[PDB]
């Protein structure tokens, strides 16, 4: 099925030294270098969203030359990753699913909704009884499977202090595209941190495509007691996430000797 | 019922040409094998050609390369052209229906074709 | 290809008496035999298929038992119109088939 | 050697991708019919790379394994199943008398020869529709010349050489611009060390000779270059072996 609310109804803020993964898998210690790739430059606005999560926005994200996404929470409800141009059954169209269990990734032509919306309460079962599974609903004539170990890191975490940042990089280049990922554990509870860390590459996969627009998915759904405020509580305005733009430019590096990167400069700052 | 009408046989000499017609009632020859069996007078019967709906066509060892086997499904006759005749093709010719797995089997009436000079 | 012989080629049984008639193949086919009855002058028509089952409008007279290289055909009673040539094609490669050389049964 | 094998009417595709094929099981197991392979050929299998590799399964007699080549018709390769001239794999069946032909026959195995046209390459038309063989319609019911498509193989252990149940299992090898994604490489001799010698890892090749792990490689890393541009540090990719150079 599909859910479209009428009700629908960006706070930037600077990234200072954030988007920095390793270029390649070669190993040197305690040397520097220089490479001309591209990168999340310093100094950076981006567009930090509604600080909150009642709110379930349909935005139109767009994908150009890899997309650097960054969203300190918990809990994990924000889990789906859409990728295509119209995402209508004329164009191909790519689809990643990151639950708990596992990961699903799939290349096809879905009919993803304009705002489309993943599964779930208990109520005496313990268990979320899933109730909908409004993504695609239709257009299952593809021919495409890959799974492979669950990606992120454990949900349902309640600390009483902010704790994980996971940071992720989206390289669609040469129809070979390549994820970048990092947890880290910051706590000082204050937007972006200042401080430094390098991201790590895991995922590569071939199938070539041309992709305009990304869209990510939130997890819960209708409120339970189903014939009671099946849903109408929400307003566009969805969750709170970091997601920024990367360009091609000169960003000179430098390792220790056990081959971290540490510390790096901007070749087209002052 | 399925009635079959040879006609077109005669007289014709060792290395000339013939052209035998076989009307087909009761179904379409674009949906049926017809198959093209000789008799001789002393011996029994034999296959020689059969024909496929899709238009595979399959001949005999000692007929291929010298017969053409065609269909005319909106007159619903079986046509046999015939080239480079010999002495051993004097037979009776008949169209037949066999269809013998399934168990109905119609065979047509033939024509005594002689190939001599 | 497969072909077959006959036995006896001299058959001649009096009308009103059961009549046998053998077909021995020279390979193995998958159980393919068909018994065709062809009279003077006719066309001929099929009674048995498979060597297990009569034809459309065949009498019950007519039986067939064996299996692999060796065939047996059974008429039970002979009465004035079963004296004709009897075949035993061989459709194991159907329609790629071989029929029989001739068993004219005598009065 | 799969326990009640797919049919020549349904053949399953089995579509392997993402694996890495052998090439060598397949020729070691039961004595082959034919080991036919047109275009590309058997030995040079385990060396050539391919995108996708599908796998179909056939139940016909053994005058019909014959017919299953390009350019060719028959009862099974007009109506059965159908090959495209750009096959590139191999045609190998088998001689399954043990497994398959129950003495009470093997009437569930049967095949096609009712079709309006020829059957379109690498397509697959299972149907249970009426064959309209006369000129009558059929309307559900047999008619005059109304019969179901499929016919009885009826296997059973008193066939000939040509009509006994034979197993085809046929392999379609296909490459396009998409990197290959089954091969069979597995080869890796045993390494020495304090000696010079040629080496040859990941497909970079270089000389010299060898010493054992003495650095702080990360969890994920293979490439040790240093800041000469030289190898100097490789690790072994079958075992966690980091080497010097």
């Amino acid at each position: 099925q599909c859910v479209n609310l009428i009700t629908r109804t960006q706070s930037y803020t600077n990234s200072f030294t954030r988007g920095v993964y390793y270029p390649d898998k070669v190993f040197r210690s305690s040397v520097l270098h220089s490479t001309q790739d591209l990168f999340l430059p310093f100094f950076s606005n981006v567009t930090w969203f509604h600080a909150i999560h009642k709110r379930f926005d349909n935005p139109a994200l767009p994908f150009n030359d890899g997309v650097y996404f960054a969203s300190t929470e918990k809990s994990n409800i924000i889990r789906g990753w859409i990728f295509g141009t119209t995402l209508d059954s004329k164009t191909q169209s790519l689809l990643i699913v990151n639950n708990a269990t596992n990961v699903v990734i799939k290349v096809c032509e879905f009919q993803f909704c304009n705002d489309p919306f993943l599964d779930v309460y208990q109520k005496n079962n313990k268990s979320w009884m899933e109730s909908e599974f409004r993504v695609y609903s239709s257009a299952n004539n593809c021919t495409f499977e890959y799974v492979s170990q669950p990606f992120l890191m454990d949900l349902e975490g309640k600390e009483g202090n902010f704790k994980n940042l996971r940071e992720f990089v989206f390289k669609n280049i040469d129809g070979y595209f390549k994820i970048y990922s990092k947890h880290t554990p910051i706590n000082l509870e204050r937007d972006l941190p200042q401080g430094f860390s390098a991201l790590e590459p895991l995922v590569d996969l071939p199938i070539g495509i041309n992709i305009t627009r990304f869209q990510t998915l939130l997890a819960l759904h209708r409120s339970y007691l189903t014939p009671v405020d099946s849903s109408s509580g929400w307003t566009a305005g969805a969750a709170a996430y970091y997601v920024g733009y990367l360009q091609p430019r000169t960003f000179l590096l430098k390792y220790n000797e056990n081959g971290t990167i540490t510390d790096a400069v901007d070749c087209a700052l002052d | 019922e399925v009635q079959l009408v040879e006609s077109g046989g005669g007289l014709v000499q060792p290395g000339g040409s013939l052209r035998l017609s076989c009307a087909v009632s009761g179904f379409t020859v674009s949906r049926n094998y017809m198959t093209w069996a000789r008799q001789a007078p002393g011996k029994g019967p034999e296959w020689v050609s059969v024909i496929y709906p899709g238009g595979s066509t399959f001949y005999a060892d000692s007929v291929k390369g010298r017969f053409t086997i065609s269909r005319d499904s909106s007159k619903n006759i079986l046509y046999l052209q015939m080239n480079s005749l010999r002495v051993d093709d004097t037979a009776v010719y008949y169209c037949a229906r066999d269809l013998t797995i399934r168990g109905e089997a119609s065979w047509g009436q033939g024509t005594l074709v002689t190939v001599s000079s | 290809e497969i072909v077959m012989t006959q036995s006896p080629a001299t058959l001649a049984v009096s009308p009103g008496e059961r009549a046998t008639l053998s077909c021995r193949a020279s390979e193995s086919f998958n159980s393919n035999l068909a018994w065709y009855q062809q009279k003077p002058g006719q066309a001929p028509r099929l009674l048995i298929y498979g060597a297990s089952t009569r034809a459309s409008d065949v009498p019950a007279r007519f039986s067939g038992s064996g299996s692999g290289t060796e065939f047996t055909l059974t008429i039970s009673s002979v009465q004035s119109e079963d004296f004709a040539v009897y075949y035993c094609q061989q459709y194991g490669d159907w329609p790629l088939w071989t029929f029989g050389q001739g068993t004219k049964v005598e009065i | 050697n799969a326990t009640t094998f797919a049919s020549v009417y349904a053949w399953n595709r089995k579509r392997i991708s993402n694996c890495v094929a052998d090439y060598s099981v397949i020729y070691n197991f039961a004595p082959f019919f034919a080991f036919k392979c047109y275009g590309v050929s058997p030995t040079k299998l385990n060396d050539l790379c391919f995108t996708n590799v599908y796998a179909d399964s056939f139940v016909i007699r053994g005058n019909e394994v014959s017919q299953i080549a390009p350019g060719q018709t028959g009862n099974i390769a007009d109506y059965n199943y159908k090959l495209p001239d750009d096959f590139t794999g191999c045609v190998i069946a088998w001689n399954s008398n043990k497994l398959d032909s129950k003495p009470s026959g093997n009437y569930n195995y049967l095949y096609r020869l009712f079709r309006k046209s020829k059957l379109k390459p690498f397509e697959r038309d299972i149907s249970t529709e009426i064959y309209q063989a006369g000129n009558k319609p059929c309307n559900g019911v047999a008619g005059p010349n109304c019969y179901s498509p499929l016919q009885s193989y009826g296997f059973r252990p008193t066939y000939g050489v040509g009509h006994q149940p034979y197993r085809v299992v046929v392999l379609s090898f296909e490459l396009l611009h998409a990197p290959a994604t089954v091969c069979g490489p597995k080869k890796s001799t045993n390494l020495v060390k304090n000696k010079c010698v040629n080496f040859n890892f990941n497909g970079l090749t270089g000389t010299g000779v060898l010493t054992e792990s003495n650095k702080k490689f990360l969890p994920f890393q293979q490439f040790g270059r240093d800041i000469a541009d030289t190898t100097d540090a490789v690790r072994d990719p079958q075992t966690l072996e980091i080497l010097d150079i």
